[PDB]
């Protein structure tokens, strides 16, 4: 009788329950502990390399291990990988769709992956033999946009599309191994966490829902968010990760705390955030405001160690390498800005 | 330095300004990409490119010559004539081509952007400069003209001020006026589905404001300065007051910055530099 | 060694830059268009009566040699919220308006509030909108016999009347045209609500004549690019 | 109403294991997040001012 | 935690009166563009109302045009949805659909169900 009715009434009871598990744990804050560390000041980095080749508004990019080639997607067709050490596009993909929105380097350096509008996540060789890049793999099994891709190893990658679901998906068979299901907003971005077994997701619906890798299930869910969380980047330490959503608010969560430890408010900023990214220290946060601005917020002070110039447009990719060198950030302008 | 300091402080902020504006320009689309990867600021930058020389060896001699009377350099005073007239008209040129451009960019955009590419784009500049130049460079070095302040021969100097000026505002008016037509026709289309949402000459007036800047004020500097140059020779006017609008066609080199370079992307480059 | 590689990376660079310069005067000359309604309003008609052409993605065709990139949504979700950023770079988001399916659900309010969306977007206002009154031959006689009239989904429709600039067709009744312009006038409301002047909707009926529909798209982005280039020259 | 009821169990479903984690104290996670910042301020070149010597940016 | 709770409704005379009020809890009230948006049983979800960030940008769909009226309150964070003069098609189950991005004009909830926030909905009836 009324299966419905009672059903969310449960729920309504388990996620009272959930925010008074947290408010338990929640005694103090995050801010509470910033007399005890000192700030960075205001660091004011400036563009050492920039990378002004693409003929679209730069969507997406990712870095690699060796800190020193990283791709970027745009809507004109052409997934650019640059390297950053000394300004050459190394590789120049022509898409198969020209609107993408994800992009994701190998672990390796041997595979990258695209995806858009098209909702097909075309895999791509770097280092193969027959000469220029060919398409790896054509994932195809998302009925909606694809928004983020991470890549796990030369086998198996992680996409976060819009059709709700997120999906580890396989480069050796061309199917989804498990699909990560939850989400009810279009999901925005993902991240992996350095361990690689765990994965967070920021969808839409203000939910940075955290998945395992290896179960495939939905660990830890939160919604501590006001709007689109557009993009999200898990802490260095594995343990926390910020989310940078569409209510100019970054948050950070914390995955054994599961809530939110800080809140990068600021007056100033009223447009939302669609890149975030940490530093190799993680005290550093990089987010891509849309006010063509990048702001380094002290992610344990609770306050933004500098404000970055340069791009003209909407900030939509950020990427810091994971030695933490420097910064690129790609703008809807068509231009990646090496900050350092 | 009673009379005569009014005047030079006045010329001096002139050319101060004109080197500023130009520099600022200049700045602009060399450190900043988003006003040099557009195809339809190029010809703009040309153009800053010839009032940057018309700043830097064009006004400071004949400003240190009015102040005074008298002509440093005189061994190369005909030489810097050439060099006057080698950024003159090249600017004449420039402004013509820009609004060529512009007319490209109104009358057919589509194939504007299909066949002026950057490449076509840096061809036609390169023909403003070299038209300039064969009309500057050449004739000095065979001596067409006529202290060095002289007449030139009326074989060439209306032969001269046709190609530097009344060609190129031929054109230009042309251009201009064709663009008015255009803008007046989409103008009309605009009034023609704001008024049907509502159910008028406040916008139609702005492309027509706009007009008196960008040509009503290169008209109103450059052309009382050339209706004499070709009745100078055929004659009228003296000496003391030619070079007064020789210097008010020069003032359209001082705000040639404050009008091609004030849309929203060049304002925003100023406002940081 | 200290040059060995560095020599064949900048060659490398040097041939991707020389692609990427080819590639550039081809994304300026095909102006990417965005293709989308409130559902179901007769997108597929427009594709159909396109060039006479992996499901529904991307639509290309040329007129004048002047190639256009009709890209298609009819494989994504619900939420638009976006997907449509994505476009922000696109020449025109032809909106397809089912102008005769107001009366189901209300889907010409479904396609006010997507313009709205589409016109007020932090990134979609400064793109024109080719607004696509499609299925225009079942308004006629979709208001005529009486079974859908806009006052049950719109009161204004009844202190409207027809413009004095308004363009009839022979054979249409003036009931239709009062019907057919007041879409157009409830449109073009929200399109001059904004008035910043960086795009303007371009109202457009189709889906009554099987006559050549790109051309109407091809004059519509025309004056698109015109007034943009009006507009950065300070001309409008 | 049988997708929103297999929709809404779902959700119960993941709300029911999200219940049963070990949730750890705000406190000792802001000190882990310090801890790990503290011991790795040292070697990041974005916190600290790196030269132009080993950055290879700059 | 965004949710919205719309409170209010049930079996109600066609021509009367009724104030749905939607308790917006988890996000700032006072900058996302709140509105209204019903779905008739069996049909879609129909955007019925909005208001802008502040109570400028009043409006309402053709079917209620003059016959509701939206109003926020940021003091306590709720919007009340007056509606006068009910019309036997006005039967539907009423959700808050908030804005997607705030400080904007632009929202997107207009679209099918799933939407991210989204209320329960209010299942406004009218009699017969
Ligand atoms: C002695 C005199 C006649 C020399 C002539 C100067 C002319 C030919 C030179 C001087 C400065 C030059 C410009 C400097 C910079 C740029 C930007 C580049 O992206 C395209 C070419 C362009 C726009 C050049 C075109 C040619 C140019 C205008
Ligand atoms: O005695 C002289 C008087 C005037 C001039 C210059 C004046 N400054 C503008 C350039 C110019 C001149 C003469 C021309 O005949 C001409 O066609 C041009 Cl464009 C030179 C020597």
């Amino acid at each position: 009788g009324s299966e419905l009715d009672q059903l969310r009434q449960e729920a309504e009871q388990l996620k009272n329950q959930i925010r008074d598990a947290r408010k338990a744990c929640a005694d103090a804050t995050l801010s509470q502990i910033t007399n005890n560390i000192d700030p960075v000041g205001r660091i004011q980095m400036r563009t050492r390399r920039t990378l002004r080749g693409h003929l679209a508004k730069i969507y997406a990019m990712h870095w690699g291990t060796d800190s020193r080639l990283l791709v970027s997607a745009s809507q004109d067709g052409k997934l650019i990988i640059w390297d950053s050490y000394t300004t050459n596009k190394v590789h120049a993909i022509p898409l198969r769709s020209s609107w993408v929105m994800t992009c994701a380097y190998a672990p390796s350096g041997n595979y990258v992956a695209c995806g858009g509008l098209d909702n097909i996540c075309s895999i791509y060789n770097l280092k193969t033999r027959e000469g220029n890049v060919r398409v790896s793999r054509e994932l195809a099994g998302h009925t909606g946009y694809l928004s983020c891709c991470r890549f796990l190893d030369d086998n198996q990658i992680v996409t976060s599309s819009g059709d709700t679901t997120c999906a580890l998906w396989d480069i050796e068979t061309g199917q989804q191994t498990t699909t990560f299901t939850g989400h009810t907003g279009d999901v925005m971005s993902l991240s992996l966490a350095p361990d690689t077994r765990l994965f967070v997701s920021g969808a839409c619906d203000a939910s940075a829902k955290l998945w395992d890798v290896r179960e495939g299930m939905c660990r830890q869910t939160f919604t501590g968010h006001e709007s689109d969380i557009n993009a999200i980047c898990f802490f260095p330490n594995g343990n926390a990760f910020a989310t940078g959503s569409d209510d100019a608010t970054c948050r950070l969560f914390d995955l054994r705390a599961d809530q939110e430890l800080m809140t990068y408010s600021h007056d100033n900023i009223i447009c939302g955030i669609t890149s975030v990214s940490f530093s190799k220290s993680g005290r550093l946060l990089l987010a891509g405001y849309d006010d063509f601005n990048c702001n380094v917020w002290d992610a344990l002070k609770a306050d933004r160690a500098g404000v970055l110039a340069g791009h003209d447009n909407r900030v939509s990719c950020l990427g810091v390498t994971d030695d933490g060198m420097a910064v690129a950030t790609g703008s809807w302008d068509s231009f990646l800005k090496i900050w350092n | 330095f009673s009379v005569r300091i009014l005047t030079a402080c006045f010329l001096s902020l002139l050319i101060l300004s004109t080197l500023l504006g130009n520099t600022l320009v200049c700045a602009a689309v060399i450190r900043f990409r988003h006003l040099r990867s557009k195809v339809t600021n190029f010809f703009v930058i040309s153009l800053a490119v010839s009032d940057l020389l018309v700043a830097v060896l064009v006004m400071p001699w004949k400003a240190v010559a009015e102040i005074a009377g008298f002509w440093p350099f005189g061994s190369f005073c005909n030489i810097w004539v050439a060099f006057d007239i080698m950024c003159s008209t090249a600017s004449i040129l420039n402004l013509c081509v820009i609004s060529v451009d512009r007319y490209w960019a109104i009358s057919s955009p589509f194939r504007y952007e299909r066949k002026m590419t950057p490449k076509a784009a840096f061809i036609l500049i390169s023909v403003a400069w070299t038209l300039s130049v064969l009309i500057s460079f050449i004739p000095v070095q065979l001596s067409w003209h006529k202290n060095c302040d002289s007449s030139l021969s009326r074989t060439y100097a209306i032969s001269s001020s046709v190609i530097s000026f009344y060609i190129p505002v031929a054109i230009m008016i042309v251009t201009y006026t064709r663009i008015y037509r255009i803008a007046q026709k989409q103008i009309r289309r605009i009034a023609a589905l704001e008024r049907a949402a509502v159910h008028s000459f406040k916008r139609e007036t702005k492309v027509l404001k706009t007009l008196s800047v960008i040509m009503g004020v290169f008209v109103c500097c450059w052309l009382p300065f050339f209706i004499l140059n070709c009745i100078l020779p055929f004659c009228c006017i003296d000496s003391n007051t030619f070079d007064v609008f020789v210097w008010f066609g020069w003032a359209n080199s001082s705000l040639n910055p404050i009008i091609y370079a004030f849309n929203a992307d060049f304002r925003k480059a100023f406002s940081t530099l | 060694d200290q040059r060995n590689e560095e020599k064949a990376q900048r060659e490398a660079n040097k041939k991707i830059e020389k692609q990427l310069q080819k590639d550039k005067q081809v994304y300026r000359a095909t102006h990417r268009l965005l293709l989308l309604g409130a559902g179901e309003s007769g997108k597929s008609t427009i594709v159909k009566q396109m060039r006479i052409l992996t499901g529904i993605f991307e639509t290309k065709f040329q007129v004048d040699k002047v190639n256009f990139h009709m890209f298609d949504v009819g494989a994504q979700r619900d939420e638009r919220r976006k997907w449509i950023q994505c476009f922000n770079d696109v020449t025109a988001i032809i909106f397809v308006v089912a102008s005769s399916s107001y009366n189901m659900t209300n889907r010409l309010q479904e396609a006010l509030n997507l313009f709205k969306s589409i016109w007020n977007n932090r990134w979609l206002r400064t793109i024109s909108v080719i607004l696509f009154l499609n299925k225009q031959d079942l308004l006629a006689e979709k208001v005529l016999a009486g079974k859908s009239k806009i006052e049950d989904y719109f009161p204004e429709f009844a202190r409207y009347t027809t413009p004095e600039d308004a363009t009839p067709e022979p054979g249409e009744d003036p009931r239709v045209t009062r019907a057919k312009y007041f879409i157009r006038d409830e449109f073009l409301r929200i399109s001059t609500a904004s008035g910043d002047g960086r795009h303007y909707c371009y109202p457009h009926f189709t889906c009554s004549v099987d006559t050549e529909n790109i051309r109407r798209v091809f004059n519509d982005c025309r004056d698109i690019i015109q007034r943009m280039h009006l507009r950065q020259y300070e001309l409008l | 109403n049988t997708a929103s009821i297999a929709q809404a169990r779902k959700l119960v479903e993941q709300l029911k294991m999200e219940a049963n984690i070990d949730r750890i104290k705000v406190s000792k996670a802001a000190a882990d997040l310090m801890a790990y910042c503290e011991a790795h301020a040292k070697e990041d070149p974005l916190l600290t001012p790196v030269p132009a010597s080993e950055n290879p940016f700059r | 935690q965004v949710q919205l709770q719309e409170s209010g409704g049930g079996l109600v005379q066609p021509g009367g009166s009724l104030r749905l009020s939607c308790a917006a809890s988890g996000f700032t009230f006072s900058n996302y563009k709140m509105n209204w948006v019903r779905q008739a049983p069996g049909k879609g979800l129909e955007w019925v109302s909005d208001i802008s960030q502040s109570g400028a940008s009043i409006s309402y769909t053709g079917s209620v045009k003059g016959r509701f009226t939206i109003s926020r309150d940021n003091a306590k964070n709720t919007l009340y949805l007056q509606m006068n003069s009910l019309k036997p098609e006005d039967t539907a189950v009423y959700y808050c659909a908030r804005c997607p991005a705030p400080f904007t004009r632009d929202c997107f909830d207009v679209t099918s169900t799933t939407y991210a926030y989204r209320g329960q909905g209010t299942q406004v009836t009218v009699s017969s």
